[PDB]
């Protein structure tokens, strides 16, 4: 039950089929909280 | 005039021309002034840009769909997300600090709260529309990895206002509230309809000192700050979050349609164990996911009523088939039972002196002490249903005990008679684990004690219909 | 895989695809009347051909020339492949800057080089995307969406309003809050009604947006599509109630509207922009997923000819027995050029995903009444059997046509013939009763959606009164038949095939349907079922 973010996928015909063959068949899952993401990338310290 | 929580600010001012009456006692020193004294113009408060625009938004109409406003502050040029809102007296703004000055995160920060609404409800809608359990732990999953908290709980509210955890989410290391029930004094009325109004209220620090409003001395009364979302929580509600171990909450609301008007079904609260404020689009994000939630429940309560109609329709064609072939004592003698068209624990039938019982149902003697009882009060009429048997009339339930607590009759012609009972309110209630939700639990109990939970219309119509067909059957012979 | 319609129209499309190119290369017209009806709807095309297709359509190199495109390689942030108008949009022209192999991060400020790379390393989900950043020469700013090939990462890069970021953030704000009110407005809104929920999305799509016309677009079961509510302005001429052919949207380029929730084309008539690769690079640049690719050039001259010049398609996607199901479209249409901001795709996005979910309730709820409804009529029916002869079922109401939607029904039993509203004549039925014992005698029912097609002789002068028949075997000489009329007769839109235009479509979509009825439903077949075994027990224990 993770966010995730949209994976575009292509068509392709094999074997007699239409398969829907994905881009990039993808480890470092994600362990932290969006609250974290956001207080990470979102630090203007280089600023100054 | 009120109390606010110190993180925010409060300053009200006249609609036609941008008079102030009255502001809050932290403004002076956290929008960087020391001017403001009593009776300024706000727009020699802010920057150009920034004073056009909340003119803009004074102008309009409708003072929402132009909330929030990113105006900038004129003596130190920090960001201030302000929110406003009309109180009859004139236009309300509260300012909360932001965060993010930089000018290019904060577009990025402003659409990525939709895209992540978006995400969270294209999640949402992917599971298929047959439960209500799965719906909630997704919300919950949801709305906890959004947010980050402690935990967080779907409280739902019964046909006597009283509240019951139906689904959780915690960091294991605390007791799990799941399957608790409280009363329903522990929601004042006022809430309900505050929470009906303003579907969000975030408390940061439970032991923050509330800072006093100042007013004018032009005008009576104490101005309304119900739609404010800086509003102090109360003592009693500070004491007990302090009791039960959490320091901030934030409390979304679940809203359906209903007999139209709107009704609330119940909330979706956030707890936490320290002082936690989180940022703008993540709070907007969720409010847009909520709304969602609330059009899939009523989806689903409306599919589940049908579902219960046809099964109700089902089981009585099949009872009424049973009744007709041969003798109408073959009822109770097959595995469909009365037991099946409503949800009791036991049922009974009274056919020329000889008693068939099923499930939990009395003796004999108790029986018939029940139809001298009821003839006594009730003779002409033509249905019962009591809750309680006790505190209704009955001299003898004391003897019944918690097994027969409820109790729903249904004469025939005026000594054949149908009895559906059931036990009481504490035989499907488990939760394993001064003000504190062990006091609130068991205090629902000695609430509802000696009592079975009421039948509801459905069941009565179903009972009314199968009466009727019983006077047809035994008219016919 | 092979039964499935959406199969057999993958190799249709390709024909036609094919027959567009030829036509075009010669110096000739695409006729579209003439190219539709000489391909059939079956499969007779190699690998080849559909594997050319299938690449063309996605991987074309050819963008919408209000935006520019940069691919770069993860490892290094090194330049893979761009636009060629990205000289034109960054300002660069005046040691080249743009040269392939350079550092993308020499191309904008120091602060979107730190943005840029913080949202280039990152993980399943990244919180900066889009992001707003500023070119190093001029200045300009720019929205960059970032996405994922199977080769790099590709950036589109479209231009912002400069302005103060105030008004930036507002006009995000207020964008979200008008569909939060829509939103709130299709929550409040008496329920059983699909036609009322379609003409208040629509409203509410034309007050968010602005464009010149609005409409919704549902697809049936044969695939093709019905515009099922409009909002015009006034002068324009009206197009609801309009039915085209399923292969005026490919099978193709539904799954990628599927894709991509929103959809837009700002300018019809503009030149495409060509996009330059690498040369260690095998194949041609992936454009599945970039909000900048250019529609082929059948739909611009489709768009040219019908009057639009602008277009912005949004799905309507379903829960279909986990599995997502395209139910339609939501479109608007204008007359000039428009290109609308980011965050209005958004809150559209917002607005089509709660009108999915209205849609979901109102079927389902709907599915349960037809049950409801066909329970009560099949045991009023078996009361009437009870309490009189058979034949009684066809004498007062409710009758068997209240069993399903149809324009007639019969019952034959012993030679006797009851025929309520339109039905064949006597000798009609007969002959019809020899030809379906004749052909299908081991049977227990038969279900056609056209006569002439089924095989039947006497279609042809069996007229267009009656077209589709629905038969119950009660016995081997007592049957039961429903009767249904062409599908022409409740089509009206108030409105030389050579062009590509609505009303061509029109023609094209009656000239496929001739002389056949609506599906046969499941539901309908089941409740046929139902009767006749209770009809079959009740005669049997005679
Ligand atoms: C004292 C005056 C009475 C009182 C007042 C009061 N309550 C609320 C809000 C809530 N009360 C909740 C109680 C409980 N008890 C539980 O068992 C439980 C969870 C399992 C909780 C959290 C409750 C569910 C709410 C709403 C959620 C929340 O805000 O935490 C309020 C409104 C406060 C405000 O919004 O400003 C008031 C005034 N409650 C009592 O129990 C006393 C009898
Ligand atoms: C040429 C190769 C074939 C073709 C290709 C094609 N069509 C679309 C998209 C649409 N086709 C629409 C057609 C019609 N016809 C009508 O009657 C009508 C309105 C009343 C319209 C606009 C249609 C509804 C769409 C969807 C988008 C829209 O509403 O404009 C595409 C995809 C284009 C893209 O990528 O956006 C292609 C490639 N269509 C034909 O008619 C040729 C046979």
């Amino acid at each position: 039950c993770r966010l995730s973010d949209q994976e575009y996928m292509e068509l392709v015909f094999e074997n007699g089929q239409i398969l829907a063959k994905g881009q990039r068949s993808n480890h470092n899952q994600r362990t932290k909280s969006i609250m974290d993401l956001y207080e990470a990338e979102y630090n203007e310290d280089f600023m100054k | 005039g009120g109390y606010i929580q110190p993180f925010g600010c409060m300053i009200a001012v006249d609609e036609s021309s941008f008079r102030i009456i009255g502001y809050s006692e932290n403004a002076r020193e956290m929008l960087g002034i020391m001017i403001l004294a009593m009776g300024t113009d706000v727009r020699s408060l802010f920057t150009s840009s920034s004073s056009i625009l909340l003119e803009r938004a004074f102008v309009a109409r409708e003072i929402t769909l132009l909330n929030p406003v990113w105006i900038h502050s004129k003596n130190t040029g920090k960001p201030f997300y302000a929110i406003l809102h009309r109180i009859d007296v004139g236009v309300v703004i509260d300012l909360e600090p932001a965060r993010t000055e930089d000018p290019a995160l904060s577009i990025a920060g402003a659409v990525q709260s939709q895209k992540l609404a978006v995400r969270a409800i294209s999640q949402l809608q992917a599971l298929p529309g047959g439960d209500i359990k799965l719906l909630c732990d997704t919300v919950v999953e949801s709305v906890r990895d959004l947010t980050g908290y402690d935990r967080v709980m779907v409280y739902k509210f019964h046909e006597d206002e009283h509240g019951e955890v139906v689904a959780e989410s915690k960091r294991d290391d605390l007791e799990p509230y799941i399957g608790l029930h409280y009363p329903a004094t522990d929601i004042p009325q006022a809430s309900r309809f505050l929470f009906k109004q303003n579907r969000v209220r975030m408390i940061v620090d439970c032991n923050a000192t509330p800072v006093l409003v100042v007013q004018d001395d032009r005008l009576t009364q104490s101005m309304c700050l119900v739609g404010s979302t800086l509003r102090a929580p109360h003592g009693c509600h500070s004491q007990y979050m302090a009791n039960m171990g959490s320091i901030a909450s934030l409390a979304m609301a679940v809203i359906i349609n209903g007999n139209s008007s709107m009704r609330l079904w119940g909330l979706v609260v956030c707890h936490h164990t320290s002082s936690r404020c989180i940022p703008f689009p993540l709070r907007y994000a969720c409010e847009f996911l909520m709304q969602a939630f609330g059009l899939q429940l009523n989806m689903e309560l409306q599919l589940a009523l049908q579902m219960s109609e046809k099964r109700v329709l089902r089981t009585q064609t099949l009872l009424c088939d049973m009744l007709l072939r041969d003798s109408p004592a073959g009822i109770v003698t097959q595995s469909p039972s009365i037991m099946d068209l409503v949800k009791c624990d036991g049922a009974a039938f009274l056919y020329h002196g000889k008693y068939y019982p099923l499930g939990v149902a009395p003796s004999e003697v108790q029986i018939k002490d029940v139809v001298e009882w009821l003839l006594a009060n009730h003779a002409d009429s033509t249905g019962l249903s009591t809750d309680s048997l006790g505190d209704a009339g009955y001299p003898g339930a004391a003897a019944l005990g918690d097994a027969v607590c409820g109790m729903a009759v249904a004469y025939i012609t005026k000594r054949d008679f149908l009895f559906w009972f059931r036990s009481h309110t504490a035989k499907e209630i488990k939760w394993g684990g001064r003000m504190h939700p062990r006091s609130s639990f068991q205090a629902f109990l000695e609430v509802v004690k000696s009592r079975s939970q009421p039948w509801e219309t459905a069941e009565m119509d179903a009972i009314h219909s199968l009466q009727l067909i019983l006077r047809d059957s035994f008219k016919e012979s």
